């Protein structure tokens, strides 16, 4: 139960961090009209 | 089968327990759970988690996050 | 109970993973031209 | 719980239309490949 | 190339291959008729014609064979239950062979037409293009129809040179194939007069003969030729589909509501006979008349035929089956063995109580016992529900008159309740469910299955009439506008 | 015009029914 | 336009009002008044039982 | 035994969806 | 020219409201059906047929007012005003529910007239008649529900009454007595209707979000003009978006619009087949295997069995007031209750 | 196109393709017969529907005997 | 006999094949429970 | 001639004289006039 | 007293190879007609 | 990826089709009695 | 019911023979 919880927490934290720092990486510039 | 009414009266919704595609369902969580957060690690055993309708909460939460992600991904 | 953290070990993932990724993001951040733009969004990337 | 007839109905009802569509598609692709 | 849903339109402008594919469809239909008759014969049990009739065994084409004369079999039995000494070639086994034989001939003809798609007949002398004079073909076909129609009525339904048709009494106890004379008065118009069939076919055949002569001799007006697109086969298809779904609706109505062409000994009772208590009133009527004669109750109920009592049973109602409850009605509630007799319920005071009969709408109906003035005296309570009028508490007793249990009195609550549940279904019958492993859920009679199938077919053919009429009236603008 | 007719066929009952319903509103019910 | 309507539209409305106010509506459409849903005797729901004697039945039921 | 038929039908439908997605006719400008 | 020619010319004139030959059937029948419905919901009662008050005159509102079906004593009678049931008496004709038959028959003929109107106007404008084939869906719905179902049942009484609360009652009555949700044809109908709504919403949003920048104004409704030889939205961009978002996308506009036509029509026709099946009580009410399992195992329960119990409750607790002609009298002991199971 | 004995026998029956009568021809007769047919259908429908009760026409199973 | 001028090729594109397979499998899934009853 | 047959014939006459004849008269009168 | 899957085996082992052969032959004829 | 040069067309003549149909039907006739047992 | 399967198989074989005889590929000199 602790090991499943720690695995789930690791996975969720990894994916949420990837989402958060990906939308922080100047996402508005990733459009076809950007020069 | 899941004791949905929380009265030790399990309701079957699985194909292996006697259901067909129409009658088959993922039974909602037990009434004793209420709206308490019920992950796998918050149950004493995996059998307890399955008996109280934990997979329903798992599917509902992950599905509702997935559809929010689908809205955002369409944008 | 603060993040559902009943065991201190749960705090090692909640911190190390966001930091490590941030470290990957810091290199992206150091490569950007970080002077101010008077615009709706920054096209420099 | 019904007899092999219910099984025969579901399995044949699934296959007879499936193999018809597959045969038609393969014939069309064969004509396309032969003419190109 | 052609899409999958237009492929057969290759034979739209080829009369020879159109005749070939129509011959193939007729061959398939005749082969289905023969094969279905053979299968039904292989499954039919003529042992008990009164309590296990053809409509209780899921027979579909056998009632239509028996309607117009085919009743004997090469196995030495008949549907009426008489033992036929010399069946004759025209027996259900013989009739089934005749349909299969016709199918083989039709297939060979269709192949010959398909190979010889190019015949001079089919070509227009003027232009040298394949063409079909429909107004004329219609006339030739209409004339042919009239002759066959008139013929069936004059020689067959009447019996002049034929077997006649199936005619029964008002309660389907005594029915057989016999000649029917034509009724030329207004009495030939009600659906429940077999003489009307003979008079109709004779008169309509004569009129169709005259109409075929006319449509052969006279060309269509230019306005009608341009309005109805009479040079196009698709308008013929649309009009034929319209008339066919019209006839399908009419036959569905006659089958469901009942007619002289839908005998109850061949297709089973209708639902409206149970709704109005058509057989129950006759049974009560007969019992009263016997009692008036001085005959005791037991003798009066012993004079009631088993067939009439079996007709007054809700399991024979066509509106009690299910869409996916497959098989014969015997597969549904078992095979009926014998009539147990009419039950009479009396409380401690001695009032006569009647179990309210189940309306066909209800899958489950409350079991309630009511006195002469309609007060509820006893009931079977909803399961595990506290009661005050339970059969155990009110002490109802059941005495049977007629049938196997004639003269027997039951005082025990379990037996009384069992008979009371059975009494809500109409006359109490004994069934065996081991021979066919019966599930106890009611099935539908062939009448109901025919009604369902042909009603859905009529609706889908109304859709087809709309589509093909739109196609023939808008041929110029199909595949895009300008 | 034909429009006249159709308009009056709609309106003459419409006003009659509106009067009837307004009267129904003041019934003691 | 406004001239003729100023004298018929009002009347049309009033006519409708009167139709109901007078009680003709009830007489014409057979709708029971609030005081005649259940006759002293017929304290039950009145229902037609036979189709071919429906007119007589209704005359008997609505006679009170 | 009917559970095996139900599972087979569901898996077949999912496979049909997979092949429709990843093996479709590729859209081209003509 | 000939009378027909001149009458055909007059009926085909470009007026504000097109009349046509089909108008001679459509306008009187539809007008009479609508007017009869208004008259029934305004004045005509249901006291002698259903034991119910259904008029504005009796105190009902828009939801509870209805033109109720004829009495169960009438059977499947045409209920002609001059017929043997009414014998020319307008009051008795209204009291026995003859106005429902009036509305139903004149409305069926009005639907036929409107379908013919679609055919005639399509033949005039020179376009393929894919209308009046789409309308075949609603025509089949009306025929199956308001005509074929009561004809298969005991009488016109069990047809839907022309009202909001009456329609809701019909829904619950059919669910209780037929388990129509379990019917696969009804399931196909629900799928068709929901998919048609999905297609409408998704196609509207896709077109609105893939428009070409054909104007300098922020509001883009002015950028379109009907006399355009160019498409107003990018099909390629929409196809790319839906192919990389959903995995599959339309590439042919014709096929897309035919599909948007086909889905609701197919759903309605499947539901019509299901209702025709219900007309003879030939219903997919129960699964025999599940019933047998529940009979020999009291601890076996699925949501289907709960639905069966719910349908039993609707039937017993509504039979008394929904079918007053049957004179159903059920004691409290025989009424099913969850407490007593 | 193959010539056969049966083809030559039936050829005149399939010879006048597109041959039409001038104008309206027998259209009023067709309309009158259709009107009579409609009246007949209404009569028989109302007889079955029991909305039309001719004497000695008992639309009922009991009329069988 | 001879060469028939009315012969036409028949084509079913991949999209149509997948539409047909999906329809057949979905109908089988829907009606399997009712056939098994 | 039952009262039912009399109602049928008069129904045919009324339909002719109240529906068919007036509407048809109008179409011929206005079609020919325009 | 015959078996039940027995019918399933007979019918499918007859149909699966028959429809395969028919599909292959139709594909070959389609190629021949397209090339010619 | 790209067009593969090893792709070859498959042919089944009618004689082969009839041989296959006859073989399958004859094997079915032979083994049906044993499968039904 | 197995008799139906036996008869179906026998007639299918006879029909295959019929089609092989009367719908064979016509031999020609190449
Ligand atoms: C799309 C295209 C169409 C577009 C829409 C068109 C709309 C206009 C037409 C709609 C109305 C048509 C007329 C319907 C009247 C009717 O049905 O009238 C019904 C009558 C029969 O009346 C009924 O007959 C039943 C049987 O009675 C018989 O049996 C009883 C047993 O007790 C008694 O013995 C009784 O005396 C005896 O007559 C019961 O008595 C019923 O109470 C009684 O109402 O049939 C008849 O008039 C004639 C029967 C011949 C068939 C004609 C209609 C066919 C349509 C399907 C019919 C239902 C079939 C099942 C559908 C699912
Ligand atoms: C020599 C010819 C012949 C004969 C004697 C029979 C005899 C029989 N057939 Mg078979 N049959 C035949 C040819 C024949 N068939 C062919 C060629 C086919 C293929 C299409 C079939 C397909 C077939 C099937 C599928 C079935 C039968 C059945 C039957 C039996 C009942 C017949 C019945 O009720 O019909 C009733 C027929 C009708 C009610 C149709 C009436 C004609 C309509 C009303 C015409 C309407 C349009 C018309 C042109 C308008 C006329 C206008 C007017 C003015 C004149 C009977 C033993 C049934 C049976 O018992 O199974 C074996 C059955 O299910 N037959
Ligand atoms: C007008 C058509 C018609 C009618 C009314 C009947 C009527 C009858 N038949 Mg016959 N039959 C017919 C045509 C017809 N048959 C044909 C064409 C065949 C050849 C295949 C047969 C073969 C046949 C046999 C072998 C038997 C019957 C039997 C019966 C009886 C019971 C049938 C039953 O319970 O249905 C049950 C029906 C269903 C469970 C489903 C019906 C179809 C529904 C509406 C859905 C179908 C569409 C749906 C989309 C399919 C999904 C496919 C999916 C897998 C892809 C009844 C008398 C039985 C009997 O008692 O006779 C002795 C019997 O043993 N019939
Ligand atoms: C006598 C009846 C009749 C006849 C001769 C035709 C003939 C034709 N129709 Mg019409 N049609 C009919 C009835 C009829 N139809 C009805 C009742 C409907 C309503 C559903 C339609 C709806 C319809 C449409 C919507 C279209 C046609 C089209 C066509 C043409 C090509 C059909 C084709 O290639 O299908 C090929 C069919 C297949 C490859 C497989 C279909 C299998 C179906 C879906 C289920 C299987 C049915 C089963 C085997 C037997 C049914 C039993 C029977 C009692 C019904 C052809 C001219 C098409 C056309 O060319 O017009 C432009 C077209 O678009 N028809
Ligand atoms: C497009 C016009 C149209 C159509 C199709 C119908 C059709 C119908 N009406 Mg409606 N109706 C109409 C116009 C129309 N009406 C108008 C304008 C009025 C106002 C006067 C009415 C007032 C009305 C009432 C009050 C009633 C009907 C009823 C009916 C039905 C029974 C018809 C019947 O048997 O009458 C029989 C008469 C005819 C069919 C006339 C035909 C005349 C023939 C063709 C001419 C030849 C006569 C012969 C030589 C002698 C039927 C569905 C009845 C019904 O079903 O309600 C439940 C009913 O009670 N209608
Ligand atoms: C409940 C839903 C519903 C309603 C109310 C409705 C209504 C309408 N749709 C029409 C059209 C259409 N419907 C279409 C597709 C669909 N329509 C659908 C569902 C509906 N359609 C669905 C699901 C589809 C998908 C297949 C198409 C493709 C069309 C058209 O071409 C047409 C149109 O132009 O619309 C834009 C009009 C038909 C006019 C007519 O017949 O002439 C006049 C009206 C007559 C004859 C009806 C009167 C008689 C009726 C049947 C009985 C009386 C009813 C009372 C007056 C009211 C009772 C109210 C209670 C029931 C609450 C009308 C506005
Ligand atoms: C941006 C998100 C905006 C959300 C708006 C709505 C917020 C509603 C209120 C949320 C309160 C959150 C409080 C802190 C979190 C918390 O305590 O978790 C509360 C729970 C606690 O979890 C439970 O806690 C219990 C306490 O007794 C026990 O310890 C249990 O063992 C433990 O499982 O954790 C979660 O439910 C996590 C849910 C999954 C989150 C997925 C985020 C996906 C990405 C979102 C966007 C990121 C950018
Ligand atoms: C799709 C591709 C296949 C299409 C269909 C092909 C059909 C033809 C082949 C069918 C073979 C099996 C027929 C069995 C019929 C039957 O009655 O099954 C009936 C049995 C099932 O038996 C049942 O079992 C149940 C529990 O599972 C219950 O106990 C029942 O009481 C019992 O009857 O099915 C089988 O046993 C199939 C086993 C097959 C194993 C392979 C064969 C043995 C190994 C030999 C391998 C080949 C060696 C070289 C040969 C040269
Ligand atoms: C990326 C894709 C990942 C897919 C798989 C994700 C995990 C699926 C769920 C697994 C699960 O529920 O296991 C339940 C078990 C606990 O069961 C419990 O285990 C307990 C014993 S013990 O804790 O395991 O020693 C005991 O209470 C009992 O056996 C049982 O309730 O959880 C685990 O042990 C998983 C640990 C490893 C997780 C790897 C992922
Ligand atoms: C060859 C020839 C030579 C000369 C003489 C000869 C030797 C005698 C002869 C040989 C002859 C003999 C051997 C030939 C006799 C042959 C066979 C038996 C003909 C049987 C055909 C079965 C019909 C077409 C069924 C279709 C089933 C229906 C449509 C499916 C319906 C279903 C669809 C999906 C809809 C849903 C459900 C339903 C409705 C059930
Ligand atoms: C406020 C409000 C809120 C929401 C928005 C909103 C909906 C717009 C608004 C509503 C406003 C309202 C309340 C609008 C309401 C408008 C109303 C009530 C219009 C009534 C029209 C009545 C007609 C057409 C009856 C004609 C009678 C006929 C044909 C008789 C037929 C006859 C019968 C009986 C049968 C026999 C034959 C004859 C004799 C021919």
């Amino acid at each position: 139960m602790f090991t499943l919880k720690i695995v789930v927490y690791t996975t969720v934290t990894l994916f949420v961090s990837l989402f958060t720092f990906g939308f922080l990486s100047n996402d508005a510039s990733r459009n076809p009209n950007r020069k | 089968p899941v004791d949905i009414d929380g009265i030790r009266e399990p309701v079957a919704g699985s194909l292996l327990y006697g259901n067909n595609i129409i009658s088959g369902a993922v039974i909602p969580s037990s009434a004793s759970i209420g709206i308490h957060f019920y992950p796998i690690w918050e149950a004493a055993s995996l059998d307890e988690w399955l008996y109280n309708g934990g997979p329903y909460q798992l599917i509902v939460d992950h599905f509702l996050l997935g559809v929010c992600g689908w809205i955002g991904r369409e944008w | 109970e603060a993040l559902g953290v009943d065991d201190g070990r749960l705090l090692v993932p909640l911190v190390l993973i966001p930091v490590f990724v941030a470290l990957l993001y810091g290199n992206f951040a150091s490569t950007q031209d970080n002077e101010d733009f008077f615009d709706t969004y920054d096209q420099r990337r | 719980n019904v007899s092999v007839a219910a099984y025969l109905a579901v399995l044949l009802g699934t296959f007879v239309p499936v193999v018809f569509l597959i045969t038609l598609f393969i014939q069309s692709e064969a004509r396309k490949a032969a003419e190109s | 190339g052609l899409p999958w849903y237009r492929v057969h339109t290759v034979v739209l402008n080829d009369p020879g291959r159109l005749i070939a594919v129509h011959l193939m469809h007729t061959a398939l239909v005749a082969g289905w008729a023969g094969s279905m008759a053979l299968y039904e014969l292989a499954v039919f049990d003529p042992s008990d014609p009164v309590l296990n009739p053809m409509w209780r065994q899921g027979m579909f084409v056998m009632p239509f064979m028996a309607r117009i004369g085919v009743t004997d079999s090469w196995g030495g039995w008949s549907i009426t239950g008489e033992s036929v000494a010399n069946p004759g070639f025209w027996s259900f086994e013989g009739v089934a062979l005749a349909h299969i034989g016709l199918s083989g001939l039709l297939f060979l003809a269709a192949v010959w037409h398909w190979v010889y798609w190019d015949l001079e007949l089919f070509r227009d002398p003027r232009t040298g293009n394949p063409a079909l004079d429909l107004p004329k073909i219609f006339g030739i076909h209409l004339l042919l129809s009239g002759v066959l129609c008139f013929g069936f009525g004059a020689f067959h339904v009447t019996g002049a040179w034929g077997p006649g048709i199936w005619v029964s009494d008002a309660y389907g106890i005594t029915g057989k194939v016999q000649p029917v004379a034509p009724a030329w008065g207004p009495e030939g118009f009600n659906p429940f007069n077999p003489s009307g069939v003979a008079s109709h076919h004779i008169a309509a055949g004569i009129l169709g003969f005259a109409a075929g002569i006319f449509h052969i001799a006279v060309r269509p007006p230019q306005r009608l030729y341009r309005a109805l697109r009479m040079g196009n086969i698709e308008t013929v298809l649309s009009s034929s589909i319209a008339a066919v779904f019209w006839s399908a609706f009419i036959t569905t109505g006659t089958m469901w509501y009942g007619s002289a062409t839908t005998p109850i000994e061949l297709f089973g009772p209708t639902r409206y006979q149970w709704d109005s208590g058509y057989f129950q009133q006759e049974i009560e009527r007969r019992v009263e008349n016997s009692l008036n004669e001085g005959l005791s109750l037991s003798e009066a109920w012993s004079r009631i035929p088993d067939k009439l009592a079996f007709y007054d049973y809700v399991g024979n109602n066509p509106a009690k089956g299910g869409l996916f409850r497959a098989g014969p009605m015997n597969k549904g509630d078992g095979i009926a063995e014998a009539w147990l007799g009419h039950p009479i319920f009396q409380d401690k005071e001695g009032r006569e109580l009647t179990v309210r009969r189940m309306p066909a709408f209800f899958e489950t109906f409350p079991v309630i016992l009511v006195d002469k003035d309609g007060i509820i005296r006893a009931d079977i309570p909803f399961r595990r529900a506290e009661s005050k009028y339970s059969i155990e508490q009110v002490g109802v007793t059941t005495s049977f008159y007629g049938g196997k249990l004639n003269g027997q009195v039951f005082t025990d609550a379990p037996t009384v309740k069992k008979y009371a549940r059975k009494a809500q279904l109409g006359e109490v019958m004994e069934f065996d469910r081991t021979t066919l492993e019966s599930d106890g859920v009611f099935r539908s009679s062939p009448r109901g299955w025919y009604t369902f199938g042909h009603a859905n077919f009529a609706l889908l053919f109304f859709l087809g009439h709309l589509w093909h009429g739109s196609r023939t009236l808008f041929r110029d603008v199909f595949s895009g506008i300008g | 015009t034909f429009r006249w007719l159709a308009i009056h066929g709609l309106a003459v009952p419409t006003v009659f029914f509106l009067g009837a319903i307004t009267s129904m509103q003041f019934i003691q019910r | 336009y406004w001239i003729i309507h100023s004298i018929t539209i009002p009347a049309l409305f009033v006519a409708g009002w009167l139709f109901v106010s007078t009680g003709l509506a009830y007489d014409i459409f057979g709708t029971p008044r609030p005081n005649e849903y259940f006759t002293q005797e017929r304290q039950q729901v009145p229902l037609v039982n036979d189709r071919f004697s429906a007119k007589q039945e209704l005359e008997d039921l609505t006679k009170g | 035994m009917e559970t095996l038929v139900y599972t087979f039908l569901l898996i077949g439908t999912l496979g049909v969806l997979f092949f429709a997605v990843f093996f479709r006719d590729p859209p081209r400008i003509a | 020219r000939g009378w027909f020619d001149l009458a055909d010319d007059w009926l085909k004139r470009d007026r504000f409201v097109f009349v046509g030959w089909s108008g001679l059937l459509l306008f009187p029948t539809s007008y009479l059906s609508i007017g009869g419905w208004f008259t029934g919901t305004t004045f005509v009662t249901s006291w002698y047929t259903h034991g119910l008050a259904s008029s504005y005159l009796e105190g009902c509102n828009f939801f509870t007012a209805a033109v109720s079906t004829p009495a169960n004593s009438m059977g499947h009678s045409l209920l002609l005003l001059w017929g043997p049931e009414a014998q020319g008496d307008f009051t008795r004709w209204c009291q026995i529910g003859g106005l429902w038959a009036f509305c139903a028959l004149h409305g069926s003929f009005g639907l036929i007239g409107f379908c013919l109107r679609q055919f005639e106007i399509a033949r005039l404008v020179g376009i393929r008649p894919y209308n009046a084939i789409a309308f075949s869906g609603p025509i089949a719905i009306f025929v199956s529900v308001f005509l074929m179902y009561p004809l298969g049942q005991a009488s016109w009484f069990f047809a839907p009454s022309l009202g909001v609360a009456a329609i809701f009652r019909f829904l619950l009555f059919i669910q209780g007595f037929h388990n129509f949700t379990l019917n696969p044809f009804h399931m196909m109908g629900v799928a068709g209707i929901l998919g048609a709504a999905l297609l409408c919403a998704i196609h509207g949003a896709t077109v609105q979000n893939t428009i070409f920048e054909d104007g300098d104004a922020a509001n883009t409704f002015r950028a379109f003009t009907p006399t355009q030889a160019e498409e107003t939205y990018s099909m390629v961009t929409a196809n790319r978006f839906w192919s990389q978002i959903f995995g599959v996308a339309f590439s042919n506009k014709r096929w897309l619009h035919f599909f948007m036509l086909f889905v609701p029509l197919a759903g309605l026709w499947t539901s019509a087949i299901g209702i025709v099946g219900l007309a003879l009580n030939l219903r997919a009410y129960d699964f025999v295997s599940q019933e047998l399992r529940a009979a020999e195992d009291p601890e076996f329960e699925t949501f289907y069995t709960k639905n069966i119990l719910l349908n039993e409750g609707i039937r017993s607790w509504m039979a008394a007031q929904d079918q007053p002609h049957e004179n159903f009298i059920f004691p409290e002991e025989v009424l099913p209750r969850g407490n007593a199971l | 196109a193959l010539r056969t004995r049966l083809g030559e026998l039936l050829r005149p029956l399939n010879s006048e393709y597109g041959k039409v009568a001038p104008g309206w021809g027998t259209t009023p007769i067709m309309g009158f017969v259709m009107l009579l047919f409609a009246v007949f259908l209404l009569i028989i429908l109302q007889i079955y529907n029991s909305s039309l009760i001719i004497e000695n026409v008992d639309v009922d199973w009991a009329s069988l005997g | 006999s001879g060469p028939n001028p009315n012969k036409q090729p028949v084509e079913l594109n991949r999209t149509s094949l997948f539409w047909g397979l999906l329809l057949i499998f979905v109908l089988a899934v829907l009606f399997s429970s009712y056939f098994f009853n | 001639m039952t009262p039912s047959f009399s109602a049928f014939i008069n129904s045919l006459l009324a339909g002719l004289f109240i529906v068919i004849i007036p509407i048809g008269t109008a179409l011929l009168i206005v079609s020919q006039s325009d």
